[PDB]
């Protein structure tokens, strides 16, 4: 049952510097399965325990390729679900991508 | 909590266009012209 004092210095030392895709789950296995090169991406000071991305992300979608996962790295530390699968060749926008506590 | 979200792609560009120009005329000093009678003259006075 941490306070905010806590929640705001535990995430002020999480640095993910790239996000990169996946089509299978990377939550089992992260290293494997890449659809997209890594894209930097910037994130904000903590605030009431959380913190979100800075400005928006694109990224490049290869070829007959679909997307269905996203991974962070900076060594890899979060994994998640996009909120809808797609099959494209295009550009996928990503905007904020907020890690919380709460 | 980790969380994502969605956005619509935007894009910019410049297009613009031009055309150019040219400019032409075509002659030379006259003489005698064009005339349909011709024809031997005398002029009295």
């Amino acid at each position: 049952t941490l306070t905010i004092d806590g929640k705001n210095k535990i995430l002020a030392t999480l640095t993910p510097t790239t996000i990169i895709l996946h089509n299978v789950d990377p939550t089992a296995d992260p290293t494997a399965n890449k659809v997209t090169q890594p894209v930097a991406i910037y994130f904000s000071e903590p605030d009431n325990g959380l913190i979100a991305s800075e400005d928006t992300v694109n990224i490049t979608v290869p070829a007959s390729a679909t997307v269905s996962h996203y991974s962070l790295w900076d060594k890899c530390v979060a994994t998640g679900a996009l909120s809808k699968p797609q099959f494209f060749e295009g550009i996928y926008v990503i905007s904020s991508v907020s890690v919380d506590l709460n | 909590r980790v969380h994502s979200y969605r956005g619509v792609l935007i894009i910019t560009d410049k297009l613009s266009v031009e055309a150019g120009s040219r400019a032409s005329l075509s002659g030379y000093i006259s003489d005698g012209g064009t005339s349909d009678v011709f024809t031997i003259c005398r002029l009295l006075d």
